[PDB]
């Protein structure tokens, strides 16, 4: 969307008020001397879907990270390669989920998620949208969703 | 977990999935017009016959085609259409005369004679690829007043047996019109229920052994029992808003309407008392009939258990696997593919919304683009 560039990455305090308004959250913390923002809760992809716990981390100047802890997802995987996982997060346990497109590939220079957007606006809807296509990957054997580019040499990291 | 204890939304979603699954097997209007034109042409050609016996013949549909409860047979490319001719001047005609007249008349036509095939009860036309034509000769029957169509039909052993097709159709159409009162808050339904039960029976029959396959429930017995059960619930004015609850209640009420008298089981046409749809059940030679009584009860128990099984599923994959196990894989594949197309469109349209309480996706807070890599 063509918007003025006067908008700037909001600070942690403004992002803090966003999460409490929407949805039920178990905890909402500020750690590392107000550096980091943490959110946890239970997300259900559909009416018959399972129960999922999701964690979101953010620091100013760094892209957000989405990590899903429970269930383990690897017992459900059955050691077959789960698609769409970033490198593991050492401090926070659980699989890490890639749910955006970084700045390098985007030609306009505007990432699909930017610091202007509130954390609650897209990070959870995308993560929930990620979980919906995950179960449909099973029972079909195919990732019937928006796939990544057939990268010849690029590493996207 | 039982199917009754689920909330309203889950059961309504299961009902919608069942309806969409059934819609695949139903025949469309264009095909129906094709068959109608075909048999109308056959009847018009018949009436042109110069033979006095065959003169004034009329063909009208019968069976599932009349009642609008057709389900595509599994592993068979051809739908079945069965119709019955009525010869007013055959009131005292002989079997051989009618058979010879119809056979020679059908043999006369160039197109018809190649596909004509003989059946034990009548004649068949082998229309190529997708549907069938079945014809049954009939003599009028006089002396029994009733809402409509007292008639004799042809059965090889007795050469004439009693039947009344139009009365059953009128009774079913009158019964299916009424709608159960729905609880207030601060295709007909019976046709769909019968079609679902027939689909489940067809799925259940394949696994079983030869004796259970041969003695599987017949469609007309299930239809009569379902209509009888539906009348009881519509009269008692019970309020239902859970859609599988109606099917469960009807199926539970079904076996109470089998009537036993002097060791003879009678499921009867409401208008014609002499029309016994359960005649083979009574005949106990080689215990063939008694096995058919056990087959219906085993089917009833299995059909009751299958919805408890579906209700116990957690996970969308498990639900779809259960539906594949219950009502065939190929009908279910289309529903899931349609769901994926709708979800992809909603992702493109921007109508994908997030629920506040559960974070569940709402398909119609617009979700932005490219959630993945």
């Amino acid at each position: 969307v063509v918007i003025r560039h006067h908008c700037k990455p909001l600070t942690i305090a403004q992002q803090y008020r966003a999460l409490k308004a929407g949805g039920p959250y178990e905890r909402l913390r500020i750690i590392h001397h107000d550096r980091t923002l943490l959110w946890e809760g239970w997300l259900q992809p559909s009416l018959f879907s399972r129960r999922y716990k999701v964690a979101v981390r953010y620091s100013l100047g760094t892209p957000p990270i989405c990590v899903v802890t429970e269930p383990d997802l690897f017992a459900l995987a059955g050691t077959r390669a789960i698609p769409h996982l970033y490198p593991a997060d050492k401090h926070i346990p659980g699989a890490r989920l890639c749910l955006f497109l970084p700045r390098s590939q985007a030609d306009d220079g505007l990432s699909e998620w930017r610091a202007q957007l509130k954390i609650s606006d897209t990070l959870i809807p995308w993560a929930s949208l990620w979980l919906f296509y995950f179960e449909q990957w099973l029972h079909t054997g195919h990732w019937e969703g928006g796939g990544k580019h057939p990268r010849p040499s690029e590493v996207k990291n | 977990t039982t199917a009754r204890n689920l909330p309203s939304g889950k059961k309504q979603r299961i009902a919608d999935l069942l309806s969409q699954i059934i819609e695949t097997l139903d025949l469309t209007k264009t095909q129906y017009a094709n068959i109608e034109s075909a048999y109308n042409g056959v009847g018009t050609f018949l009436s042109e016959g110069d033979d006095p016996l065959l003169q004034d013949a009329v063909i009208y549909p019968q069976g599932s085609v009349r009642l609008n409860t057709t389900v595509k047979p599994k592993n068979e490319e051809q739908y079945d259409i069965d119709l019955i001719c009525y010869l007013p001047h055959a009131t005292q005609a002989d079997y051989t005369g009618v058979i010879s007249a119809i056979r020679q008349r059908l043999e006369s036509h160039k197109t018809y004679k190649t596909l004509l095939s003989e059946l034990p009860r009548g004649f068949r036309i082998n229309y190529a690829g997708d549907y069938h034509l079945d014809i049954t000769p009939g003599r009028d029957h006089t002396g029994t007043a009733h809402p409509g169509q007292p008639l004799w039909v042809v059965d090889a052993q007795t050469a004439w047996k009693e039947s009344n097709p139009s009365g059953y159709a009128e009774w079913f159409e009158s019964s299916a019109s009424v709608q159960p009162l729905r609880t207030i808050l601060v295709k007909k339904l019976l046709n769909h229920i019968v079609q679902i039960l027939k689909r489940h029976r067809d799925e259940w029959a394949a696994e079983q052994d030869e004796v259970r396959q041969r003695c599987r429930p017949i469609s007309v017995i299930i239809t009569t029992l379902a209509c009888h059960a539906y009348n009881h619930i519509i009269a008692d004015r019970r309020a239902y808003d859970n859609d599988l609850d109606i099917l469960l209640d009807v199926l539970e009420l079904m076996p109470d309407f089998i009537v036993s008298t002097q060791g003879a089981i009678h499921v009867n046409n409401p208008h014609m008392p002499e029309e016994n749809f359960a005649e083979k059940w009574n005949r106990s030679e080689q215990d063939e009939g008694p096995q058919r009584s056990e087959a219906f009860y085993q089917w009833h128990a299995a059909a009751q258990a299958t919805f408890n099984t579906i209700a116990a599923s957690v996970g969308e994959d498990n639900l779809f696997l259960s539906l594949e196990d219950s009502f065939g894989k190929t009908p279910v594949d289309v529903v899931r593919q349609r769901l994926m197309e709708h979800m992809q469109s909603a992702r493109e349209q921007g109508s994908l919304h997030l629920d506040k309480k559960t974070g569940g996706l709402i398909a119609t807070a617009g979700v932005p683009k490219n959630t993945f890599y």
